[PDB]
């Protein structure tokens, strides 16, 4: 658990997040 | 640790929901390639027009060739009896 | 800005324009890198063709990229042409076409060599050197071939 | 049974499940990309199309003219023989 | 909560499960 960065678009997630809330992609994609 | 449960039931359940949402997302898009697949088959009535009017241009410049011809050899023959007239001056 | 365009078959050669130049200047650098005349050809940039008369900058061609274009069946100006045997044939032609251009395109209608084409016009006989707009001939002239005897 | 284990074993699998819906959106998405490729080749076809019919058209006209003249010479002729035959 | 019922294809899957083992569609789905 703990904040995670979107590999994405790179915005720090919370870790109560399971998809990134710019980009809406999840956390393992 | 009671609130941990709360924690993991709760991701789970907001993991469970981004899964229907992604789904429905999904099945919305496969509607988009459905209605694009059908957009696309109005090409084959295209190229069929596009073939027509290139047949067509080719047939019209073979009639103006024959045409051609026609006018040339009666414009010929009116300039015969114009000398012949002509030549009564 | 070096552009290229993609096509039907494939042909490109050195080519170089910005954005500056006309609608018919663009249409120019196709005539030495497509090798069919302005007349001929119609230029569509992402659903926009755009005519002569209009600045290649208005609606920017972005440079270095792969055009689509569409060419025409026919030019603005055909003469005729008539073989000793009747036969009459269409030619796509400009003013300031040589005779000698004149009689290369017979050949590629005909496959006669022009080293053995006589052309006449007007009564006379046409000089490979003049160019159409030297004899006054026009849009729809007839030109009546005469193989040489030699 | 360990309900934190059971949860949590869960979780891990609706992750790795969505990234899995996401790869496949991914691959929809190209494809819908290639359509758009298509679906503009197909416009170009259109304008190739109307540049065809275009000069159908002009060829067409070219040919009414010179029919046109043909029929004015035919007459120019009628008017000729007539007169001709009047000697006659 | 038991094994739930695939709301698209029927088939009865486990509680473990998050998508439908024969459609593969998710449960909220
Ligand atoms: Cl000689
Ligand atoms: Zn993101
Ligand atoms: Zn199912």
């Amino acid at each position: 658990r703990g904040r995670w960065a979107c590999q994405s678009c790179t915005f720090e997630n919370e870790a109560a997040a399971v998809l990134c809330s710019i980009c809406e992609r999840p956390r393992l994609a | 640790d009671r609130a941990v449960l709360k924690e993991l039931s709760e991701k789970l359940e907001l993991a469970e929901k981004a899964l229907a949402s992604k789904q429905l997302q999904m099945d919305e898009m496969k509607q988009t390639i459905a209605k694009q697949e059908e957009d696309l088959e109005t090409m084959t009535i295209l190229r069929a027009q596009m073939e027509v009017y290139c047949s067509d241009f080719h047939a019209e410049r073979a009639a103006r060739e024959k045409i051609h011809e026609e006018k040339e050899q009666l414009a010929l023959q009116l300039a015969v009896l114009l000398k012949e007239n002509d030549a009564f001056e | 800005m070096q552009i290229f365009v993609k096509t039907l078959t494939g042909k490109t050669i050195t080519l170089e324009v910005e954005p500056s130049d006309t609608i018919e200047n663009v249409k120019a650098k196709i005539q030495d890198k497509e090798g069919i005349p302005p007349d001929q050809q119609r230029l569509i940039f992402a659903g926009k063709q755009l005519e002569d008369g209009r600045t290649l900058s208005d609606y920017n061609i972005q440079k270095e990229s792969t055009l689509h274009l569409v060419l025409r069946l026919r030019g603005g100006m055909q003469i005729f042409v008539k073989t000793l045997t009747g036969k009459t044939i269409t030619l796509e032609v400009e003013p300031s076409d040589t005779i000698e251009n004149v009689k290369a395109k017979i050949q590629d209608k005909e496959g006669i060599p022009p080293d053995q084409q006589r052309l006449i016009f007007a009564g006379k006989q046409l000089e490979d050197g003049r160019t159409l707009s030297d004899y006054n001939i026009q849009k729809e002239s007839t030109l009546h071939l005469v193989l040489r005897l030699r």
